[PDB]
């Protein structure tokens, strides 16, 4: 990293007189694919000799299934311990009031089929997600040689998740929506309705500033979030390394 | 208490499962040390035990790395367990929802079979009301900002309120603090301060 | 053993059989007709088992994973199969999802607290006949929060609640002797 | 491999189908092998040739 | 019965790789949902557990088989250098701030918040006094506003 040695005095301070509101956007895996195995299909294929002498194994193959399957129950369980934290399903309200605050990119898109926001359609667009499969084209074309359907005829099927990416898209936008028309209150109870200001002048008393601050550079502030938001827009709209 | 019986079930299961593994050949002529030494001598029966040697070792080895795996799982819940104790029962946690829902107020703990239990007792604020707010109260020019809590109106008048508690009080100039003129604030209200 | 069908490969004059990533023959030249065939498995998992526990009832759903509705019977080769397990193949109670095809359950549009997961947004549960239902779960009460440039909501009184939670702190020791395990008492 | 299942859902193994008639399919070849020849023969070869 | 042992021995290390993953993400949600209960329904205290700065709020977003926050954070931008002193000797007595931290421009003092330089002109309600002032290192000589 640079050198950068800092001033030090024993009656020198250092005061801030302006501030950046960044916005920094940082990811984390919840959940994985759950996948269930066959042994007879993988093992022993469909020979019923190779099944009767893999039957003296049961022991061992039970104790593989148990396995997996508490290793889906777990991708379950992970998913709802994160998403479904509150189980009020809060909607935005239909007028966007929140002094000067830009909100559109993180909230539901009402002109789509999916009930996502622009950053997650971009999040999702970004991801290949490649295991999605029809039973059916494997039995059909299979000249083409997808591994999936290797995959499937060796017993490897992958189980689909518990919650459907629209209903953690839902309960995304409920946490959204508690948290800029009633702050941290709807976490400690029920959700206490507050003008968004007063909620960022909260916000700034309990980072250590006083409140006037914010009023008197209210705007800039919400200029300064818009501005930051913008930027998340194009990051994640160039790159696939994020 | 699923958790503490899942995992004692866990346990016993595993050891059983250990216990019901010995009844595999592993490609031997039997899966019983007795039935190969007196069938075949030593000649042949030395291959035989071998498989089934290797054969049960590895039912060992994949136990082993089995209980590795929840003794893992297990090392974590505990240290999330002494973590909770240390911030909560020892102290006051300002972590949301850390200790249970609602603001934490103490910890009891109590001991359980290869576990502990926490009785989070927390503060939630139950019946609330509706009242019309104000950033800042302009009084002569000057505009008033609130020390701890928020400007209410119950229609008439105004009064500074802490906020988890309606316990209002009059406008006071200790109550509140000047900052400036009152033209560049979003949402003032005129209204007059009492002064002592 | 498997399944036969006609498919399209190029293979050379001195090559009858072809072999995928797994080694297992796919492809083979029938000698009498100069064709080749694709060998596929006679039977796919994906096939699971939805049950209230025994003591309750013995009904049970079958969700066949990845499948049309209307291929059912083809992907699972029920001509050949039993008939107890014909009747969970086709009826009334056929579902469509998007995991696969429920079949044994009647299709709901209620929606509760999910009691025994399904997938892709659907859980399955014992009514009171007695039958098994599929429906899709609820996410939690509809709330619209009011919400006002001007409008504050404050709390007049409080609860004291207090929440029981469990967390495992240590397992059963155990130990284990390789000689008395593997080598009963055998001296050899 | 017990006689009671609790509430759930549980993935299963492939039992439910089996086999119940064989297919044969060899080249339509008449000619008899060859075996007075190699067998039969009036005289064999020296081991070294 | 050879490759029946081979072929289970290869589903038995898929299991085991499988666990030691589900291990690491189970880790990994449990920190996400410790993030969402402490940064999105409140505002987080620690130091850089939710983005760089003095967090303020946090905005989950869903992502494939994960989650993301925008973690909008306060970090101050333009500094100044100034001359500070821990206490004013008024007439005999130590004042101490009760928020903030003396600040001189070169000529005169004030008491300033510290995250922010909005200085105000010393007052007996701004300081508290706490003895005379001779065994504090550092104290400076100035006169306190008294309303
Ligand atoms: C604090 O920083 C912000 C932006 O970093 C400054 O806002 C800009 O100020 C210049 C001139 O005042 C304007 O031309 C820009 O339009 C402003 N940007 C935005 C987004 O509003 C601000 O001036 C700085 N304030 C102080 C006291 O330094
Ligand atoms: C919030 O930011 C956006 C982008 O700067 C503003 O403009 C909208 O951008 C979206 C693209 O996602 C378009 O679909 C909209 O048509 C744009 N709005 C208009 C009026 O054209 C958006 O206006 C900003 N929000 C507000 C209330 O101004
Ligand atoms: C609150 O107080 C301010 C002044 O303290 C009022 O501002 C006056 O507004 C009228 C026009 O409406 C002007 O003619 C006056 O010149 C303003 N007074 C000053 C000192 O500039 C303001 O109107 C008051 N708000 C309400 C709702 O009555
Ligand atoms: C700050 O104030 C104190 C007294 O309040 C000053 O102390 C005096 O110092 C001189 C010698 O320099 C002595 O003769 C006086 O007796 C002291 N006054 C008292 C009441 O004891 C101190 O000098 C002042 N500091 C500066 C830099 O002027
Ligand atoms: C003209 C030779 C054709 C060679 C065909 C090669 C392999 C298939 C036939 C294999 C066995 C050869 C005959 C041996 C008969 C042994 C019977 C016995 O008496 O116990
Ligand atoms: C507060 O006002 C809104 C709209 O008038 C209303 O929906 C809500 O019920 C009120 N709060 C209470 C506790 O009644
Ligand atoms: C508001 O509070 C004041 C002081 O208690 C009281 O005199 C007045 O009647 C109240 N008005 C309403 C509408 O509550
Ligand atoms: C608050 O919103 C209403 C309409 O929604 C508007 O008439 C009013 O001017 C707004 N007041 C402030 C301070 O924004
Ligand atoms: C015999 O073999 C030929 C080619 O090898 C094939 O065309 C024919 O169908 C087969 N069957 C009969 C009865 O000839
Ligand atoms: C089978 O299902 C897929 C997707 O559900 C669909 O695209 C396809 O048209 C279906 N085929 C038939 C014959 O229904
Ligand atoms: C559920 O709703 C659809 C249309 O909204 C309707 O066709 C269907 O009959 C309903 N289900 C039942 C059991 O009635
Ligand atoms: C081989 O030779 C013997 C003796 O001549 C004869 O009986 C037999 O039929 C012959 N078998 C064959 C296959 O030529
Ligand atoms: C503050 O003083 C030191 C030394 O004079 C100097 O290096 C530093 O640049 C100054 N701070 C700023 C923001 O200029
Ligand atoms: C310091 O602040 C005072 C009050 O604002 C001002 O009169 C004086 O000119 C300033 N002096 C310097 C060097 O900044
Ligand atoms: C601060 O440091 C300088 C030299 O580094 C020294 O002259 C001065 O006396 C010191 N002042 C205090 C209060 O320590």
């Amino acid at each position: 990293g640079a050198e950068n040695s800092v001033a030090y005095s024993n009656n020198s301070i250092a005061i801030p007189t302006n501030f950046t509101i960044s916005v920094t956007t940082e990811i984390l895996p919840v959940s994985m694919t759950k996948t269930s195995v066959d042994c007879t299909m993988y093992i022993c294929g469909d020979s019923t000799e190779c099944s009767n002498l893999l039957l003296q194994y049961g022991s061992f193959c039970t104790q593989l299934n148990r396995a997996l399957t508490g290793i889906a129950v777990e991708q379950d369980k992970n998913t709802q311990e994160v998403f479904a934290q509150v189980k009020q399903i809060y909607k935005t309200p239909p007028i966007k009031d929140f002094g000067g605050f830009n909100f559109s990119q993180i909230l539901p898109d009402p002109s789509k089929p999916s009930k996502r926001s622009f950053i997650e359609d971009l999040l999702f667009n970004k991801v290949t997600l490649a295991d999605i499969k029809q039973y059916g084209d494997c039995l059909g074309d299979i000249a083409a040689r997808d591994l999936i359907c290797a995959q499937k005829f060796n017993g490897l099927t992958v189980l689909p998740p518990l919650l459907t990416d629209e209903m953690i898209a839902q309960y995304t936008s409920a946490l959204l929506a508690g948290t800029i028309t009633s702050g941290w209150t709807f976490g400690a109870g029920a959700a206490l309705q507050i003008p968004f200001a007063m909620q960022m002048a909260y916000r700034f008393n309990g980072i250590g500033v006083t409140q006037n601050v914010l009023y008197e550079n209210q705007k800039l502030i919400a200029n300064q979030f818009n501005s930051a938001i913008g930027k998340i827009q194009d990051s994640l709209s160039s790159t696939a390394s994020a | 208490l699923g958790k503490l019986q899942d995992v004692v079930n866990q346990n016993a299961q595993a050891l059983n499962t250990l216990v019901k593994q010995l009844s595999s050949n592993f490609g031997a002529i039997s899966s019983v040390l007795n039935d190969i030494l007196s069938r075949l001598d030593k000649c042949e029966a030395e291959v035989q035990i071998d498989r089934l040697i290797t054969g049960r070792l590895q039912s060992l080895q994949t136990y082993v790395t089995q209980q590795l795996i929840r003794a893992a799982e297990i090392r974590a819940s505990a240290n999330l367990a002494a973590t909770k104790m240390s911030e909560c029962v020892l102290g006051q946690s300002k972590r949301v929802d850390f200790c249970g829902k609602g603001y934490h107020l103490m910890s009891f703990p109590q001991s359980a079979p290869h576990g502990v239990v926490f009785l989070h007792v927390t503060y939630v604020p139950a019946q609330e009301k509706n009242f019309t707010t104000a950033p800042a109260i302009c009084h002569d020019g000057k505009a008033h900002f609130p020390r701890e809590g928020v400007f209410v109106s119950n229609g008439t008048h105004w009064f500074v309120t802490q906020r988890n508690f309606y316990e209002p009080q009059i406008i006071t100039t200790d109550n509140t603090f000047v900052s400036g003129n009152c033209d560049v604030v979003i949402g003032i209200v005129n209204n007059t301060v009492y002064d002592p | 053993t498997g399944v036969l069908t006609e498919s399209n490969k190029k293979f050379l004059p001195f090559q009858q059989f072809g072999r995928d990533i797994a080694d297992t023959t796919d492809a083979v030249r029938d000698p009498q007709t100069l064709e080749i065939l694709d060998i596929t498995p006679c039977s796919f998992g994906g096939v699971s088992v939805i049950t209230p526990g025994t003591n309750t009832s013995n009904q049970v759903a079958v969700l066949y994973q990845d499948v049309n509705c209307t291929e059912v019977p083809v992907a699972i080769h029920a001509d050949q199969l039993t008939p107890t397990w014909r009747v969970y193949s086709t009826g009334s109670n056929v579902f469509q999802t998007r995991a696969g095809c429920l079949i044994g359950a009647e299709h709901v549009n209620n929606s509760y607290e999910c009691d025994i997961p399904i997938g892709a947004g659907i859980c399955a549960s014992y009514q009171t006949s007695q039958s098994i239902i599929a429906y899709t779960m609820s996410l939690g009460a509809e709330n619209s929060v009011a919400y006002s440039n001007n409008s504050i909501a404050i709390p007049t009184n409080f609860t004291i609640s207090v929440t029981t939670e469990i967390l495992p702190v240590s397992m059963t020791k155990t130990s284990v002797d390789c000689t008395m395990y593997i080598c009963g008492d055998s001296t050899e | 491999k017990s006689f009671t299942v609790e509430k759930g859902i549980y993935q299963t193994s492939n039992f439910r189908v089996q086999p119940t008639e064989s297919i044969v399919r060899f080249p339509n070849i008449t000619n008899l092998c060859p075996f007075g020849e190699v067998f039969n023969a009036t005289r064999f070869a020296s081991v070294y040739a």
